[PDB]
RNA sequence: UGAGGUAGUAGGUUGUAUAGUAGUAAUUACACAUCAUACUAUACAACCUACUACCUCUCU
């Protein structure tokens, strides 16, 4: 965006360096080395490294490490790499105490490292209990200074010395620089020989120093002499000023500013008067405070006069060049170093310039310079220029500044990152830690003192066309006479107004720098070609017709000889890696002669986690250059031949990846759905967000299913058995329960086409809960022409008169399509068992639409009150509600009421009143009882209960007031009167399970449409059974040494780099225990050009190349095989090679590399380590997780599971589809994992992620279920039955309804033809009574529930088996012919389709092993590179059977020895899918029921890569974890440091760093003890259980959360999280967050997600 | 009077028998609120009337099916939140400020009241009373929601513009002679320039074995002018003498 | 369990915002920037539902 550049990309030419620490750990392997490091944590890490591989070489036939240390045997606490030692390797170490004395019984045999002190392993091997012969590695921790050097010159000159080297170890020496030992340099030659002659090593110094020596554009260097700097009159007066003022401050009296006087005195020395007036800027700024902040009264006289010094010279220089009168100004003034810095800057017109200085008034008052000339002068506009400071102030006394400070080297490196100045005058800060851009111009402005000052910052310049400028001045000479007065010539002013010997020593400098970065290029072993190599080789690159995919055209991919090497580099920087990995290619050169010239051959070699597992030999070419780039192109040959590189020639990437198998690919649907898809402007498919309307399908036993006369048809009735009586305390009004099994009439189905088995499904009434079923009528029974013409009018009375469901605009239809069953009365025999009440059918056809009579006084005076005329009866009264009736049940009849019992009121006297008053009516027996009645139900969804909700929580009933209290107040009674209502013919026990009916039929219609569902994929796949044992049945559920220990390990771990940090200081001397070269290296840079003076500026036909590059094939041969070809295939080359190897005998090669970078720790097989010399080949029970039931013979789920799947959670029912939906999500995705593991069995995993998420998303399972058409399944809605349904044998014209004896020709003939027969608008869409809105997102929930539905019965395999029905084809297909008759039909096996085959899906193979078997001896070499993880496996419990996932799993992307598998990554995919898939499942079945928040949440805390790197830690991990990063080994010490401060427990914050390559193979060692085990998941889990069941058990009891979370969530509005910002260091980031009102808290880490969660930890424990 | 609509339309139908029946036209699932359809009808027998209403609620709706029956017989909100939150606040809290005693028409009055102001509302149920409030208080807060040397120099300055002529006397004197009183003619410029001048000579002596002075200018800053000498008043002289240099410098223009 | 109104309380849906957990990268040196990839939370809100408490008109 804003940086956007170059930055150098990757290197073309030397294959793109490995970092220098592994690489000097590879020369340590094989050399006795001296490895010269000023950092004692680079040196601890190789150290430990070390260690690590020559201790698996030595527990073997038994051997031993040592570490002779000086700083150990004084105290007792541990050393420097104890602890590294201790808790990051699986080995015994044994730091011995101060006067060590063997505690008890110590065979020192048993230890691995013995970290001694060198007299103590003087006396340990004259004791001779530590043979030399067993010690396999010697680390001098210091033998680079003279003390400790005559301390362990008796150990060799003792013990190594007179010993063969058949025994002595390797002595890897831990010196220091060697680029630092500063003694001039004139015998520096001598004493590291000296040196490797008596601790017998050579140097293999290859440093960050060096590797910008060797692979990294080497800049221009440019010393240039400035001039001698002559004063003028003004700087004279200035010299004469502060002269005077020195010198009397030489003789003030008290009995710091002599910092401001020797400061000041070189500023106007080497820079004039103008820098010199604005560095009394910086110095006078420095007293306006600290003559302040004195309390002492002299030493305030003191800084006040030197304050009044520096004012005297501002006034000075501020009446010189404003008054006595701007780049011809600012030159003027300028001493000639200034001008220098001018020119250079001017000349370099882009730039990325890195001036350096070490002083910080120095680098404020250039900051100064360059800024006012910037705004001058043309040239130089591009200068927006920054300084730097050092670190003035501290973090104990004045933190406002400090942390201004800080905030101000924030914000001037982070706006040197991008591009926002090209300009960083910085100070000895810059030279290490703080990262900048590639730089192509470092202006160091003094001279660098010290040869690592030189290296560091030249080191920076890396812009590939880079320069390194040296000023030259002459250095500073006191012109200072004594305490005089002004002088004449600065009283005249004030009343009127040697380069050569510097020059000469900075080239001897540099001489001597050059002489020792030529003695590093010595010491380094891993030589590299010069340019004349390059140039040549450049010449030879077009003899050769280019490999091309397409080579009929000229447009397509081409791979030249340079671009093979950056093509190389190209694909392993591609290559997947972490943070802390160095993906690069490895590379090994050679030489040998060949009848002539000497040819040198290379062997390739790229990153473990490539596909490319093979040592690309390369060919050899007379120079090295041209047979690097040849062998580089093999490579890139092979990268596209094996399908790396596709047919373009550029690594393909996730995007551009496709599926392999062609179902897979598919992903097609019906073209409303990608109209929409393609449109992006309505809600898109899959969303929740788009509501598609579907039919409310009506079951396939209901549509076509009524009686016409003789046909037999079966009768089923509806059953109803109380279950649970109501509880009394919601029985407000006292009234008897009526259980309804002893009910005398009840109800039927009656229907031609058979319901099959379902769920005894429970409803809910006023008198309690009532269990639902259905029973057969034996005898099905035939129904007359004239028994349908009655039962017709009696189902519209019993859904029209009675319950009262049918709408308007629906009707009744009595010859009706679709939903027709027939309901009829059933009476219960006196013997036993029902059967339709045929009575009852002929009174319900007598007595029709009767609207109640009015009864006169005759029949009220004539007839008296009969008690069994209304017990059990419904007594709707006839004086009001003429019409529409209300109907009352009969509570009680009550006696000791009368007509004459009293009014419970007071606006009338008693019940014989009032009804002439208010009604006219006059009651005839005044001596009768009365009524006690109750209304009907009225609200006849009785699926739910309503005195117990959801999460099993009891609601409350009511009280002890409103029930016996009002319960018998006469108020709060209906009481009647019993001539003054009429008996329904429908009795009160009808009315019971009649008023039930709705309900029954919509669970009944529910059930069924599970039960088509089973049916439907038991014909599909296998999958079930299609007809039968009853389901189960339909239910719902119901202190100070904490903080001192942590300071104690924050600080050694970051004393290590402070150890580092007072180190910048001088190495060795020998007290007795070049120049030629130098003269030459002299006259190169005043001759070469390099020095610039003190006034320059700055600044062949094809047959000849095929007989050069061809030495070893003569006239003959070449002739025939070039042919009348332009430029040779490279095929020619191999051929020709091919030839001489079969000719010869076998050639014998020289490994070169000056020796073992880059060999023996990496790629080699067939040589003699002795004399480093090839002979290569140029040709090759308590609830498992996997249990599945007999799925053959299986009958599917059950339809209320089903049903469950199916119903929404808008249905406000009991049962919901969530539980199963979560679960079916988390299993779909393991399943998809583990089979794409299986198949794509090169594949990078984010590919596979790719893959995953395409058959896995939302997309996808919506439309698989809408080609199953799901939709038309589903219930979705709270089921009103007035509202929404639709009663047996009635009919609804579908389209009537908004289009708006003649109302039955709808169906009949058409529906236009009736139309035009005759808040938020008014059009609304959607039919209620038989569609229902679905969400595409609900459908894809309902494909996951069906899948978790199919998953809970019946196995893995099963819900494996539904996601192929539904379409995810996730298993293999092995198709045969017909093969049976689909009787045998084992699951998955399809129809006879088409042509008559069946498509029978197949099982998971056991994938083959991950062992690579490109080498000889690969079992050999993975029994030898996991010696000793038996000790992790018993720290896990599981032994792997097939080691490789182990060492896979353990291997990290950088542990480059490793050869024999991938990484762990592929597998980190597949055991996130495996854990994720056994947390969700676990906290399913928890008896505690959890919600899906609850399960989530509880997941997010049982899985997360903070709990995973803990409880990696905790459980043992970490040490056996092989990795060869730097970095990360850093993150894991400092990590493990702070979890044993723990005991294995869980200004700015500074959490410490979670090492996420430890959650990742907390993961990994799940999908390889996954995929080890024939992928089971009941190994998994018993291991990751018996890790995490503290975790599970305690955050099951509460809830942990996310810091993140839980600030956001607790101050819920209120805690906002800020953007990150980049802290100075440039691999740092800090986090503040605002908990609003209350307070900014800050926090740190390497990137933007432990930074917001050290930020949110800081104000979690802050508000508290 | 303040009765529904839907229970007015069931007054006037139960003085004349009749009880009416409401049936579900239609429920829309949109994507933002679900909007309800009632039809009410009105008997079998004698002139069947019937009506339709739509609301976003149930209540709604069939209140306005029995209004249309009537007339035919004569979301976030958080907005506002999510705006505290972008203000750098806690969040808001609406508090229950006062209620009407009767139970079935009870007129709540809630007030919201933050760190800038405070707003109110009046509802027939606490809910719309919130919804108000809120309105108000959301309407309420959418409305109306070295240079110290350059220092030095310049009223050093202004003293010198202040002092008057004893600066170009300085400035066009020779100030090597001593045959010129410096501590007389610096108390000079003191009386001239409204301040005093200071000389302080410490008691010690130094390595040189000579004596030194301190010339202190009693104005704005510190000062400290150095002067030295074989004896005390020479080396007062000196330090007043530097004074003079300072003066002299500053001076010219 | 007439109808209405109000208060809690207990369920769920949907919207809007802030997020999280897992996965995943390629731009990018490498990261930030992710994420119509999966799951969910919180806050506010709309709605539906259940019960209780107080009422008013009924009804008795
Ligand atoms: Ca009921
Ligand atoms: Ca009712
Ligand atoms: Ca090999
Ligand atoms: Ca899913
Ligand atoms: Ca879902
Ligand atoms: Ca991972
Ligand atoms: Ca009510
Ligand atoms: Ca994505
Ligand atoms: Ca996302
Ligand atoms: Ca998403």
């Amino acid at each position: 965006m804003a940086f956007h550049w170059c930055d150098n990309n990757l290197h073309t030419t030397v294959f793109t360096p490995r970092d220098f620490q592994v690489e000097l750990l590879a020369t340590a392997y094989e050399r006795n080395t001296i490895i010269c490091l000023g950092h004692r944590s680079s040196k601890e890490f190789i150290a430990l490294k070390l260690l690590q591989e020559l201790s698996r070489r030595a527990r073997r036939h038994g051997r031993v490490s040592v570490y002779l240390s000086c700083e150990v045997g004084t105290s007792t606490e541990p050393c420097s790499i104890y602890t590294m030692l201790t808790h990051l390797t699986d080995l015994r170490v044994w730091q011995e105490q101060p006067d060590m004395q063997i505690p008890f019984d110590h065979c020192w045999t048993d230890y691995h490292v013995s970290i001694l002190r060198p007299e103590g392993f003087l006396y340990l091997l004259e004791t001779r209990e530590l043979l030399l012969s067993r010690v396999e590695l010697i680390v001098l921790e210091d033998c680079h200074d003279s003390a400790v050097y005559q301390r362990i010159r008796p150990l060799f000159e003792n013990h190594i010395m007179p010993a063969p080297p058949a025994d002595r170890p390797r002595i890897l020496g831990l010196a220091g620089p060697l680029h630092s030992a500063g003694c001039e340099l004139q015998q520096l030659s001598a004493m590291l020989a000296t040196l490797e002659q008596s601790v017998l090593c050579q140097i293999e110094s290859a440093s960050d120093i060096v590797t910008v020596l060797r692979y990294c554009s080497r800049p221009h260097e440019y010393i240039v002499q400035c001039a001698p700097f002559e004063m003028d009159e003004l700087s004279l007066v200035l010299a004469d000023v502060l002269n005077t003022h020195k010198s009397f401050l030489l003789d003030h009296r008290y009995d710091d500013p002599l910092n401001v006087i020797n400061s000041l005195l070189v500023v106007l020395h080497e820079m004039g008067p103008w820098c010199t007036q604005r560095a009394a800027h910086h110095f006078y700024q420095c007293n306006e405070k600290l003559k302040v902040k004195t309390p002492h009264e002299r030493h305030y006289l003191l800084y006040c006069l030197v304050s009044t010094a520096l004012i005297q010279l501002y006034s000075l220089c501020e009446h010189a060049f404003h008054r006595h009168l701007s780049r011809q100004t600012i030159e003027r003034y300028s001493s000639p170093k200034v001008r220098r810095l001018l020119q250079t800057l001017r000349c370099f017109k882009t730039l990325c310039a890195l001036i350096y200085c070490n002083q910080n008034h120095t680098a404020r008052v250039l900051f100064e310079l360059l800024a006012e000339i910037s705004r001058r002068d043309p040239d130089l506009k591009f200068l927006r220029c920054q300084y730097t400071t050092d670190r003035v102030a501290d973090p104990t006394t004045e933190p406002k500044e400090a942390e201004l400070e800080h905030r101000r080297q924030e914000e001037v490196l982070k706006r040197f990152r991008m591009h926002d100045c090209n300009v960083l005058i910085g100070t000895s800060v810059l030279e290490e830690g703080i990262d900048v851009p590639k730089c192509n111009l470092v202006v160091r402005w003094d001279p660098p003192t010290t040869y690592r000052s030189y290296v560091q910052c030249k080191g920076r310049a890396r812009a590939a066309p880079a320069y390194h400028v040296i000023l030259v001045a002459p250095s500073y000479k006191s012109p200072t006479v004594g305490s005089v007065q002004l002088t004449d010539r600065s009283h005249r002013y004030i009343c009127a107004t040697s380069l050569a010997s510097t020059t000469k020593d900075l080239v001897h400098q540099m001489a001597q720098y050059r002489e020792i970065e030529q003695m590093l290029l010595s010491k380094c072993a891993n030589t590299e070609p010069p340019e004349q190599e390059q140039c040549e080789a450049e010449r030879f690159s077009a003899c050769l017709a280019a490999y091309r995919p397409k080579p009929h055209l000229l447009t397509g991919a081409s791979v030249d000889l340079g671009s093979a090497i950056a093509l190389v580099n190209k694909y392993c920087a591609r290559l997947p890696s972490d943070t802390f990995t160095k993906l690069t290619a490895l590379w090994r050169c050679t030489r040998n002669e060949r009848a002539g010239v000497t040819l040198f051959q290379y062997t390739l070699r790229l990153p473990i986690n490539s596909p490319l597992k093979h040592d690309i030999v390369g060919l050899p070419m007379p120079t090295q250059t041209l047979a690097r780039r040849l062998a580089a192109l093999q490579a890139c040959v092979e990268l596209h031949r094996i399908g790396e590189l596709d047919d373009q020639l550029q690594p393909i990437g996730k995007e551009g990846f496709r599926a392999l198998e062609p179902d897979w690919e598919c992903f097609e649907l019906e073209p409303e759905d990608e109209q929409i898809v393609q449109l992006s402007d309505e809600p898109r498919p899959g969303t929740t967000k788009r509501r598609q309307y579907y039919y409310k399908r009506i079951a396939s036993e209901f549509c076509d299913c009524r009686p016409v006369a003789g046909a037999p048809c079966y009768l089923y009735f509806i059953q109803l058995t109380l279950q649970c009586p109501i509880p009394e305390e919601q029985n407000t009004r006292g009234r008897k329960i009526y259980p309804p099994e002893d009910a005398q009439q009840g109800f039927g189905i009656l229907t031609t086409k058979r319901i099959p088995k379902l769920s005894a499904f429970s409803i809910f009434t006023r008198s309690g809960e009532v269990k639902v079923s259905l029973e057969l009528a034996k005898e099905r029974v035939i129904l007359t022409s004239e028994q349908i013409v009655c039962i017709n009018g009696f189902l519209n009375y019993t859904f029209t008169n009675v319950l009262r469901l049918q709408k308007f605009l629906m009707l009744f239809d009595p010859d009706s399509t679709e939903n027709c069953v027939f309901i009829v009365p059933t009476v219960k025999a006196p013997a036993g068992g029902k059967h339709i009440d045929w009575q009852f059918l002929e009174l319900i056809q007598a007595n029709g639409n009767t609207m109640p009579r009015a009864v006169p006084d005759e029949e009220r005076q004539a007839q008296p009150f009969d008690p069994q005329r209304f017990q059990d009866a419904v007594v709707m009264p006839w004086y009001r509600n003429q019409d529409q009736p209300q109907y009352f049940y009969v509570a009680e009849i009550c006696p000791h009421l009368s007509p004459l019992s009293c009014f419970p009121g007071d606006n009338y006297r008693t019940f014989k009143h009032y009804y002439l008053v208010k009604y006219g009516l006059t009651i005839q027996n005044t001596s009768q009882p009365l009524l006690d009645v109750d209304h009907t139900s009225a609200r006849l969804n009785f699926l739910t209960p309503r005195y117990v909700n959801r999460k099993g929580v009891a609601l409350p009933t009511s009280s002890e007031e409103t029930k016996r209290a009002k319960r018998e107040n006469l108020e709060q009674k209906q009481i009647l009167v019993p001539e003054l209502c009429t008996v329904h013919p429908f009795p009160a026990s009808l009315w019971r399970t009649a008023v039930c009916l709705p309900c029954i039929l919509y669970r009944i219609n529910g059930l069924l449409l599970a039960d088509d569902i089973r049916k439907q994929v038991s014909a599909d796949l296998g999958l079930g059974r299609q007809q039968i044992f009853e389901w189960p049945m339909l239910d719902f559920g119901w202190e100070k040494r904490q903080k001192q220990l942590s300071i104690i390990q924050a600080t050694n771990a970051n004393e290590r780099q402070y150890q580092q940090t007072k180190n910048l200081l001088i190495g060795f001397n020998f007290k007795h225990e070049y120049e030629e070269s130098i003269a030459k290296l002299k006259t190169e840079i005043e001759s070469g050009g390099m020095l610039v003076p003190h006034d320059q500026q700055l600044v062949v036909s094809m047959m000849e190349l095929l007989k050069q590059l061809l030495p070893y094939v003569n006239e003959d041969v070449l002739a025939k095989k070039l042919g009348d070809r332009r430029e040779l295939l490279l095929s020619d080359l191999v051929e020709l090679n091919a030839d001489w190897v079969a000719r010869h005998e076998q050639e014998t090669y020289n490994v070169m590399g000056c020796g073992d970078s880059f060999d023996n720790y990496n790629d080699h097989h067939r040589l003699n380590l002795d004399e480093k010399q090839l002979k290569l080949q140029y040709e090759r029970a308590g609830f498992s997780f996997d249990r599945q039931p007999d799925l053959v013979g299986h009958p599917g789920p059950s339809p209320s599971i089903i049903l469950q799947a199916l119903t929404m959670s808008n249905a406000n029912d009991g049962i919901n589809l969530e539980r199963l939906e979560t679960i079916g999500d988390s299993f779909l995705k393991y399943a998809i994992t583990t089979y794409l593991y299986i198949t794509y069995e090169n594949v990078h995993e984010g590919k596979l992620s790719h893959l995953r998420s395409k058959q896995v998303a939302n997309l996808n399972l919506y439309r698989l279920g809408r080609r199953k058409r799901l939709g038309e399944y589903m219930i979705a809605t709270k089921f009103e039955p007035h509202d929404n349904w639709l009663p047996p044998c009635y009919y609804v014209p579908k389209e009537l309804e908004k289009a708006l004896a003649d109302l039955l020709d709808i169906k009949n003939l058409s529906s236009v033809q009736i139309c035009e027969m005759v808040d938020f608008s008014c059009f609304i869409p959607y039919n209620l009574v038989s569609q229902h809105s679905i969400p595409d997102k609900s459908i894809a929930d309902c494909v996951e529930a069906l899948i978790g539905a199919y998953l809970i019965e019946c196995g893995p395999r099963g819900a494996l088996l539904f996601m192929a029905w539904l379409g995810v084809r996730v298993l293999p297909i092995t198709r045969q012919l017909d093969g049976g008759n689909q009787e045998q039909r084992i699951p998955g096996s399809t129809k006879p389709n088409a042509e008559n085959v069946v498509t029978v899906y197949g099982a998971w193979p056991t994938p083959r092993s991950p062992l690579l078997h490109f080498a000889p001896n690969a079992t050999e070499e993975l029994d030898q590179l996991l010696s000793g993880f038996e000790e992790f496996e018993e720290s896990l419990g599981y032994k792997f059977r097939d080691r490789s996932y182990l060492l896979q799993a353990m291997t990290h992307a950088s542990y480059t020895p490793n050869r024999l598998t991938d990484c762990y990554q592929r597998l980190e995919f597949l055991g996130d899918a495996v854990l994720d898939y056994l947390i969700t499942r676990h906290l399913y079945e928890d008896p505690r029921q959890h919600s899906p928040g609850a399960l989530t949440d509880l997941r997010s805390a049982l899985v997360n890569n903070t709990i995973f790197a803990s409880l990696a830690v905790r459980h043992g991990f970490h040490k056996f974890f092989r990795h060869l990063s730097p970095g990360l080994n850093d993150v894991i010490d400092r990590f493990v440091r702070i979890q044993q401060e723990n005991g294995h427990c869980i200004d700015d914050a500074e959490d410490v760093e979670v090492p996420k390559a430890l959650g990742d193979v907390f993961e990994s060692i799940a999908g390889a003890i996954f995929l080890d085990s024939n992928m089971s998941l009941d190994v998994v889990w018993h291991v990751y259980s018996n890790m995490m069941s503290p975790e599970i058990e305690q955050f099951s009891n509460s809830v942990p959360k996310s810091p993140i979370r839980e600030l956001l969530e607790l101050e819920p509005e209120t805690a906002k999280f800020g953007k990150p910002e980049k802290l100075a260091d440039g691999r740092r980031v800090r986090v503040t967050v605002d908990v609003f009102c209350k307070g900014t808290f800050r926090g740190i880490g390497r990137n933007y997600r432990i930074a917001k969660c050290t930020a949110a930890k800081c104000a979690l424990r802050q508000l508290k | 009077a303040m009765k529904t609509p839907v229970s007015i339309l069931q007054e006037l139908l139960s003085r004349r028998g009749i009880t009416p029946g409401y049936e579900l036209v239609q429920i829309e699932g949109a994507i933002h609120e679900p909007t309800f359809r009632f039809r009410v009808s009105f008997k079998d027998k004698d002139t069947p009337f019937t009506a339709m209403g739509a609301g976003r609620s149930k209540k709604e709706a069939k209140h306005a099916a029995a209004r249309a029956l009537i007339d035919k017989l004569i979301n976030p909100i958080g907005w506002l939140q999510e705006m505290c939150m972008q203000r750098r606040w806690p969040p808001p809290s609406y508090e229950t400020e006062t209620e009407v005693g009767l139970p079935h028409e009870r007129l709540f009055t809630i007030a919201c009241s933050i760190l800038n102001y405070r707003e109110m509302g009046k509802g027939k149920s606490k809910k719309i009373a919130k919804r108000l409030a809120a309105h108000r208080m959301w309407m309420r807060l959418q409305e109306t929601p070295t240079q110290h040397s350059n220092k030095v120099s310049q009223f050093h300055k202004t003293l010198k513009n202040a002092t008057g002529k004893k600066l170009l006397k300085l400035q066009k004197t020779c100030l090597k002679n001593n045959k010129i009183d410096y501590i007389k003619l610096l108390g000079e410029i003191a009386t001239e320039n409204q301040f005093e001048v200071t000389y302080v000579d410490i008691e010690e002596k130094t390595f040189s074995g000579q004596f030194q002075c301190l010339v202190q200018l009693s104005t704005l800053p510190v000062g400290v002018c150095h002067g030295s000498g074989p004896t005390a008043a020479d080396a007062q002289r000196h330090a007043a003498q530097n004074a003079l240099e300072y003066l002299k410098i500053m001076t010219k223009k």
